[PDB]
């Protein structure tokens, strides 16, 4: 029953991990139903804010780097693959490889 | 130690329990048979001719694996030429299989009825195994329970 | 046994059910020796049944140990390579202090 | 049980077919006072009061009276069996004169009354022991490069080199003496031991000489009466003579002699290059396989595949090959029976043991 | 080097497992090292099939 | 022979080489032939015949369209050919014009309607 | 005997007629290659698959020439 | 009844001959219940001592080489298969093949 509950979560997470690859590698947030961990609004700390409930509790370690990764992509845009595995952190490492670039394009954009 | 590597080989194939003279006689069968061939074509091609016969009877991905290893074993040739000789001598799940209901971007297919037809044979073989067991378990013990007094018993054979 | 009742008799059952009179003798006495043991202390009380010598029991219990000791070797391979112990119930022998 | 007797220029090896190793090994010597005849270790032990004879000094039997005594010794003293009760497989040197083969046959059947016998070439048996029937093979005490194809030695391509273990032992005595020690007396036995224990074949002679001349990293100690002596470049200079016989005043080395391949039909030379097997006590030096590989590669075409096979048990591969052969099902029909001997005489050996 | 010759020996077990050869892990290292000597593999196919044949006559 | 050894003769006929030389192509030929062995359409020599006539007529070669009708009967006259649909389906595909739309005209049946 | 020679005749006929259908259709095949494609089609093999192979090996023999 | 009493002793001796292959090829003595022929203690002739009762009476010939075989393995460790057959001594010979090595590792360790 541990091979089973890994077959469900591997398939019940493809939709969530397909809105994430749009919020990190780009700035757009689709989320038609209110389910994503990052929601937007309409001076800059109230633009995007974490929702605490809808956190996968296995990305809870990096709940601040995700929100900080897309946020840097938007202050430049308006100016001008991930798979789930157990006991393997190939996606936790995959997020740090993009946040470490998300800043190097904005920080350089201001210097 | 070519004179010893044939002595260690003769030990492994010896089934565990006179175990001191049989090894002396089996080393004869090793030598009596080694010099018959000596008295009397590429390498990778022989695998493909066995890769073909795999794909025909189903089990495609396994055949795509057999070729996946011989491609990395290049970067020894006479070793795989020995395995292809003994190909037939050996002794006789994953939910992320077809499962059109899970994926990121699954392509349009329409009904198949050729995956569900080979998903009921996966079950029919199960109910036909746990039924031969009950045919090979009530037989192995009724052949002894009903016989002449003292046939299957080893202590009466003393 | 039920398919043949439609022939077998009492004296014929004794030989049929002479072996499962032992496996149902070790298991029914393996669950009493480990009553209040939880966590690893249970994987240590189903290992004190292997020092028996009987080739039929030592090869049965030495299989249940290979399943019971799988979760224990799951924390160990976690608390060694990643250092992130997590057990809401106190099982691992490494107890953390908040 | 069938007997396997390997007649060596320096040491004879005897035992029973089927066994993994010979049951006995002894010096090929017969001695008489300066008990009337002494053979083997005893002759050696009491050499002080005897005059020693070496009837097969260079691999070929030269005195049949003493060779008969060595065989008598082999059966009754070493193996403790009656030859008239066991078939006997004997070994012979490459290029053994036809007349000698008949003599050996006649002696076995008429003098020892063997129920059956057979004679096989030493090099061929060693090749068999390596699991091959084709290849080029033998450096012993007193004396070959033997090309073999499909189980048959090719006499026209066989080469004999009168340079072996004995010469190397004497050469080591000479250079150790030049070092400042003094090994000259029948001390020869001590040096033979030093040779077998501390010598090796350098991959590159000059580089090894340079290392030994500028440091003590290659030096090894050897204890005699307690005196501990030091052996330096002598460790590899001794066996170097196998590759450069001029060190001994002899005009080709073993690598160059292994010329034998070039004397064979061009169509089988690649099989020989890919199956060069070492055998004999004098091929036991550490490093000899890699040195041969390097030297042969330098002599052969750049496109040739070279492979040197050096079995860990090659010191007794001749005997072991005989044990294997005599144990083969298909070999039983090959023995020369007493019946066949009575029918055809000694010359049958040429047909039966081709 | 022993790390490389372990991997090359570990990959070679699988291609002998899906080809349905009875060679287990021990008999494989024996045969690999013996083939590494230079013996012709066409003959080894006969000794293993005969050693396994005379082994069955005992049982 | 067997189809696996027979596929390698083909790779030696088209490409002029020995089986020890060409082994990348033969690796690609086992990929396509294998897993595509069973015939996918219902077999009938009638439909394939009315498409080799319709093709030789389209090239203004109306004389060879009536010669094929005499060569296709001889195939039935001798009777050493078991599958005459296959070998014609193939000879038609490799046909080149010495000198568009095909969902309108007659195509073979799919075999999906049956429970294969 | 006889029935083993009457079959070798009824095969040389058919292999000669299939070579006529092959030339009026202008397939690049010849008498040697065509005997391979006939044997394959006897065991049962998709001519939509086998013809893709021939349309490929002939398409790669030019990049090497 | 000689084939029978050989079937029992062949099976009633596998546990004993499995603690022995740990006391000769290594120095460790498991023996949870007090049954083995060699017991340990806690200057060196009182460390391991033979118990006289628990001797198989068919190893009585080699009751001193066993105790001497493991004893040499321990003065080096802290510094840094057998089957029963009748009228065949394949195990009596198997013990001598290890005691003849047990000393050659310690004696060489002191020279």
């Amino acid at each position: 029953a541990q091979e089973l509950c890994l077959y469900l979560t591997k398939a019940a997470s493809a939709p969530y991990f397909e809105v994430l690859e749009k919020w990190i590698y780009r700035g757009i947030i689709h989320d038609p139903y209110s389910e994503f961990m990052v929601e937007e609004h309409e001076y800059w700390d109230q633009r995007y804010t974490i929702v605490q409930q809808q956190i996968p509790s296995f990305l809870q370690k990096m709940a601040d780097k995700i929100l900080s990764t897309g946020k840097y992509l938007n202050v430049v845009r308006e100016c001008g693959e991930i798979i789930y595995t157990l006991k393997e952190r190939a996606y936790v490492e995959q997020i740090e490889k993009a946040f470490n670039y998300a800043s190097k394009v904005l920080l350089d954009f201001l210097m | 130690s070519i004179t010893q590597l044939f002595d260690d080989l003769c030990e492994a194939l010896l089934p565990a329990a006179n175990r001191k003279r049989a090894k002396r006689s089996l080393k004869k069968v090793a030598y009596n048979a080694l010099f018959t061939n000596l008295f009397q074509l590429p390498a990778r091609n022989k695998i493909l001719m066995l890769s073909f016969d795999l794909r025909v009877g189903g089990l495609g991905p396994k055949a795509d694996r057999l070729e996946e290893l011989v491609e990395e074993l290049e970067a020894v040739g006479s070793v795989l030429d020995l395995l292809v000789q003994l190909a037939g001598s050996g002794p006789p799940r994953d939910y992320f299989l077809n499962n059109k209901h899970v994926g990121r971007n699954v392509p349009y297919s329409g009904y198949d009825c050729d995956d569900l037809s080979v998903f009921e044979m996966d079950v029919q073989s199960l109910i036909s195994r746990e039924e031969c067991l009950c045919h090979s378990m009530i037989q192995e013990t009724l052949q002894v329970m009903e016989a002449a007094p003292g046939t299957g018993l080893p202590t009466v054979g003393l | 046994l039920h398919s043949q009742l439609q022939s077998l008799t009492l004296r014929r059952l004794l030989v049929w059910t002479y072996d499962p009179k032992i496996r149902l003798k070790t298991l029914a006495a393996l669950v009493d020796h480990c009553q209040g043991r939880k966590g690893g202390e249970l994987a240590s009380a189903v290992h004190a049944y292997t020092k028996t010598g009987d080739p039929y029991m030592r090869s049965l219990v030495q299989h249940i140990l290979s399943l019971v000791s799988h979760p224990v070797l799951s924390f160990l391979y976690r608390w060694i390579y990643d250092g992130e112990l997590e057990d809401t119930y106190h099982e691992f022998f490494v107890a953390s202090d908040p | 049980a069938a007997l396997v007797v390997d007649n060596g220029s320096g040491m004879c090896k005897a035992g029973f077919a089927g066994d993994d190793a010979p049951r006995a090994v002894f010096p090929s010597i017969v001695g008489r006072p300066r008990k009337d005849s002494y053979v083997g270790d005893e002759a050696q032990s009491k050499r002080g009061i005897l005059t020693l004879k070496y009837p097969i000094e260079h691999g070929i039997v030269t005195n049949w009276d003493d060779m008969e005594k060595i065989w008598h010794h082999t059966f009754y003293n070493e193996l403790r069996v009656a030859p008239e009760e066991h078939p006997v497989l004997l070994t012979e040197a490459p290029l053994n004169p036809k007349a000698n083969r008949e003599k050996m046959t006649q002696i076995m059947f008429e003098t020892f009354n063997t129920p059956a016998m057979y004679v096989a070439i030493q090099a061929v048996l060693s090749l068999y022991a390596s699991g091959r029937t084709t290849g080029i093979v033998d450096s012993g005490d007193g004396v070959h490069t033997v090309p073999i194809y499909e189980g048959y030695a090719l006499p026209h391509a066989i080469l004999r080199l009168d340079l072996a273990g004995r010469d190397l032992t004497d050469y080591l005595m000479k250079i150790l003496t030049e070092r400042g020690y003094s090994f000259t007396t029948t001390e020869r036995e001590i040096v033979r031991d030093i040779k077998e224990k501390l010598c090796y074949v350098a991959l590159d002679f000059e580089q090894e000489m340079a290392t030994a001349a500028s440091s003590s990293s290659l030096e090894k100690s050897y204890e005699l009466d307690g005196q501990v002596i030091t052996i330096g470049n002598e460790r590899f200079r001794c066996p170097e003579a196998l590759f450069q016989p001029s060190f001994l005043g002899m005009e080709c080395g073993i690598h160059e002699t292994t010329n034998s391949i070039m004397k064979c039909d061009v169509d089988i030379r690649k099989d020989l290059y890919a199956n060069t097997v070492l055998s004999g006590g004098t091929t036991m030096y550490p490093g000899i396989a890699d040195r041969m590989q390097k030297e042969i590669t330098a002599l052969a075409p750049s496109t040739m595949k070279i492979k040197i096979i050096a079995p860990p048990e090659r010191k007794y591969s001749v005997w072991i090959g005989g044990s294997i052969l005599a144990s083969l099902s298909t070999f039983q029909q090959m023995w020369i029976s007493k019946q066949e001997y009575d029918e055809s005489g000694p010359s049958i050996v040429h047909r039966k043991c081709f | 080097n022993l790390n490389a010759v372990r991997e090359t020996m570990d990959v070679l077990l699988e291609i002998s497992r899906i080809l349905n050869t009875g060679l287990d892990m021990e008999t494989l290292s024996i045969c690999v090292r013996l083939c590494e000597q230079g013996i012709n593999p066409e003959a080894l196919s006969s000794v293993i099939k005969e050693l396994r044949k005379a082994t069955e006559a005992l049982k | 022979k067997s189809p696996n050894v027979l596929l390698q003769n083909l790779c030696c006929r088209i490409l002029g080489r020995s089986e020890a030389d060409v082994a990348q192509q033969f690796q690609y030929a086992v990929r396509v032939i294998g897993s595509n062995f069973a015939p996918t359409v219902e077999r009938d020599e009638f439909l394939v015949a009315e498409k080799i006539k319709k093709e030789l007529i389209r090239q203004r070669r109306e004389a060879d369209a009536a010669l094929f009708s005499e060569l296709h009967r001889k195939l039935h006259s001798q009777g050493v050919l078991k599958n005459k649909w296959s070998i014609l389906y193939l000879l038609l595909s490799l046909s080149e014009d010495p000198r568009s739309y095909a969902t309108l005209f007659a195509q073979a049946l799919p075999r999906d309607a049956h429970s294969t």
